[PDB]
RNA sequence: AGCACAGUCUUAACGAUGGAUGUCUUGGUUCCUACAGCGAUGAAGGCCGCAGCAAAAUGCGAUACGCAAUGAAAAUUGCAGUGACUGAAUCAUCAGAAUGCUGAAUGUAAACUACACCAAUUCCCUGGGAAUAGUGGUACUCCUACAGAAAA
RNA sequence: UUGUGUUGAAGCGAAAUACGUGAGUUUUCGUGGAACAUCUCCCUAGUGCAGAUCUUGGUGGAAGUAGCAACUAUUCAAAUGAGAACUUUGAAGACUGAAGUGGAGAAGGGUUUCUUGUCAACUGUGAUUGAACAAGAGUUAGCCGCUCCUAAGGGAUAGCU
RNA sequence: UAAAGCUAAAUAUAUGUAGGAGACCGAUAGCAAACAAGUACCGUGAGGGAAAGAUGAAAUAGUACUCAGGAAUGAGCAAU
RNA sequence: UGAUGUUAGGAGGGCAAAUCCGCCGAAUUUAAGCAUAUAAUUAAGCGGAAGAAAAGAAAAUAACUAUGAUUCC
């Protein structure tokens, strides 16, 4: 769980890294759930969150 | 109103407002009243109730008993205290709803948010 | 004869007049005219008449989804420079 | 038939997405009434009309 | 242990079927007051999508039942989960960012996810590196300026 | 203006040693569970139903009646099941007779396909069956097609009205 | 003092949006729509177009237990 | 002088209509029949704008001891 006024300081190289490496996890969880492993299911809105927060503060 | 004619007395409009209030509404309509003692330490009437205060029940079929209150169900108008308690037809124990209103808080939970309220209040 | 002009002629009904119209999405785009029925597709009006006031009720501006006429409302009382933001902290 | 357009084989998968019942979970709620969907469609008695 | 013929019709008492009556109302209707357009910087309408478990209506757009910021301010809850112990759970406001394919629809087409020509294109560090067949432009009519050619 | 009500309103069912020529008014018991009058005098109207092949809704006698008739035809034994003339297995007797209820395609339909489960309604008699209901699956191309060419024709550009 | 031009106010508003009110209607009434209503459904098409509100103060009281029955369902010395 | 120009900078196109501006244009009906008349310079059709639009500063009345752009009651 991140925070946009902790990502104003970041340079806009590791603001792209912390991305990719957000979404190698949610495509993990993404494939362990196609497999019938429910027990993480909950976590994917909160990675989806931090997506959608470092998107925000990089096009700023 | 009484004498400005720019909100309504219309008892359609404004019970149509009650039930549909928003959740950041619903803490202001949901107050009780401040005991004697606590209203000579603080100047306020009447405050909005929060969970772990202490209240005395003073009006309803478990009138005279006291407790502490253990929830606020925002979307049923209701609180609940902490054994005042029902068994369902199955026995499975639960908590018998009370509307605030019908309560007065004896001792209060203050904290950063309350004091900078009943400081202006005073 | 048996295919006469009632029962024995609905089972010649196969084949389709009308499709699907691109602009409107209703089953009314004559296939060989090559023109909707409903909204007058190929060309660049509307195709609504005085005669129905019940037609004209069902495709007006309120019956949408009003995708950026719904954002501009209450600009008229904030009146905000463009560009601005409320103050920090 | 067998031979068909994109859009139509599209819009044939979403028509048959939107009939099924009411999850059995969403019952268990409260401040709901919804028991049945009511826009239920048998393939042989009501047509798509494409 | 025993005694009333059967059917048809009339009256009472208790029931079945059906939804009238009375009471209720987050709905309608009329009047009075005030403000008033939107669009090539891509509108109104159409289609396709988005939730852990998710059909409809409601809300949103590849950041997709919601991001940032500002005002309040502890919980939201069907399970599973997330929360200070106040940029965080929830409500309100909404000025920044973002806003699929279409549609006047405007490269050529259209019961096609069909086919062109022109410029290869984008990103990171401060001249070096990296990535991607991906991105942008090209309707018609008209006005001002300009360019040369051609006619007199 | 001046009154009734959780010590029970309106409404409804059955009634009355009751009043009135009459339309009606008043009261008892039962049910019911929340409001109801004013006759002191006035104002006001979408104000009084047996009918209109009247409108909308509900219900009868006919009546356990008409009827459940094309397509040659069924029988014995077993399994399953709460329950088998019309589910499955084996043995008989028969039909379609290549111009076939045999194979493969188009228009049209849109998941009816497959495996598993399974009976509230439907499958005009039964039903354990099913194209019904529920959960999950299944459609692989340089060589089969579209996509390309032109036809009878359609829409357009210049111009003209 | 024709054959050229511009110009506020006093006027209108069966549309859109917001606010207030009535000797108005009360679920066969009032807008077609008090409810997932221009929806379900009908027509090749232009178009046509419904029905459907009420447990209880509280389900954070929505029916536990026993007997009979294959089951539905019924009964109780048992229950809100 | 005309054509030409993916030359630089720009404009028009579609939606919505209760009130507003321009064109086009009926019949039902009434006359106890019906053809001029009426319905009506109306309904339907086609174009164009604003918070209002249109009109508007005399080639105007009057005939008086004279008034004085437009609009509306
Ligand atoms: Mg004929
Ligand atoms: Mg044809
Ligand atoms: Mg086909
Ligand atoms: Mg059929
Ligand atoms: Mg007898
Ligand atoms: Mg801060
Ligand atoms: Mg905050
Ligand atoms: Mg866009
Ligand atoms: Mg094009
Ligand atoms: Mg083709
Ligand atoms: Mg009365
Ligand atoms: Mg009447
Ligand atoms: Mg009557
Ligand atoms: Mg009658
Ligand atoms: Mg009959
Ligand atoms: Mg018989
Ligand atoms: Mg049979
Ligand atoms: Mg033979
Ligand atoms: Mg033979
Ligand atoms: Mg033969
Ligand atoms: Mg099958
Ligand atoms: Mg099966
Ligand atoms: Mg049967
Ligand atoms: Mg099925
Ligand atoms: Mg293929
Ligand atoms: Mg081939
Ligand atoms: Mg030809
Ligand atoms: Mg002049
Ligand atoms: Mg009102
Ligand atoms: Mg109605
Ligand atoms: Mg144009
Ligand atoms: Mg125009
Ligand atoms: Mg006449
Ligand atoms: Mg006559
Ligand atoms: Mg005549
Ligand atoms: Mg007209
Ligand atoms: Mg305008
Ligand atoms: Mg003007
Ligand atoms: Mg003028
Ligand atoms: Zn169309």
């Amino acid at each position: 769980n991140v925070k946009a006024y902790e990502l104003r300081t970041l340079k806009k190289k590791e603001l792209l890294d912390k991305l990719d490496e957000l979404k190698k996890e949610l495509s993990g969880l993404r494939i362990s759930k196609a497999l019938g492993n429910s027990a993480k299911n909950s976590k994917i809105h909160g990675v989806r969150k931090n997506v959608a927060r470092v998107l925000t503060v990089y096009n700023q | 109103m009484k004498f400005n004619k720019q909100k309504s007395s219309s008892r359609r409009k404004m019970r149509k407002a009650h039930f549909t209030a928003p959740a950041g509404l619903r803490r202001k309509i949901m107050s009780s009243k401040l005991s004697k003692e606590l209203r000579l330490k603080y100047k306020t009437r009447s405050l909005p109730v929060r969970k772990d205060d202490e209240v005395l029940i003073c009006r309803g079929h478990n009138h005279g008993r006291e407790g502490k209150v253990v929830k606020i169900n925002r979307k049923r108008y209701k609180i609940y205290v902490e054994r005042v308690t029902r068994e369902k037809v199955n026995g499975e124990s639960t908590f018998i709803g009370i509307h605030p209103s019908n309560v007065v808080l004896t001792k209060l939970k203050v904290d950063k948010n309350r004091k900078k309220i009943l400081d202006r209040k005073a | 004869g048996k295919a006469g002009k009632g029962t024995g002629s609905f089972g010649k009904r196969n084949g389709k007049t009308h499709f699907l119209c691109l602009r409107c999405g209703k089953r009314s785009y004559h296939l060989q005219k090559k023109k909707c029925a409903s909204c007058g597709y190929p060309s660049a009006k509307k195709r609504r008449f005085n005669w129905s006031v019940k037609a004209k009720r069902r495709n007006t501006t309120g019956t949408g989804r009003c995708r950026y006429i719904k954002t501009l409302r209450r600009k008229l009382k904030n009146k905000f420079t463009e560009g601005s933001t409320p103050k920090p902290k | 038939g067998s031979i068909k357009r994109f859009r139509l084989k599209q819009r044939l998968g979403k028509c048959r997405r939107q009939n099924r019942p009411v999850p059995h979970w969403y019952r268990l709620k409260k401040d709901t009434k919804i028991r049945y969907n009511t826009k239920r469609r048998h393939w042989r008695r009501t047509k798509l009309g494409l």
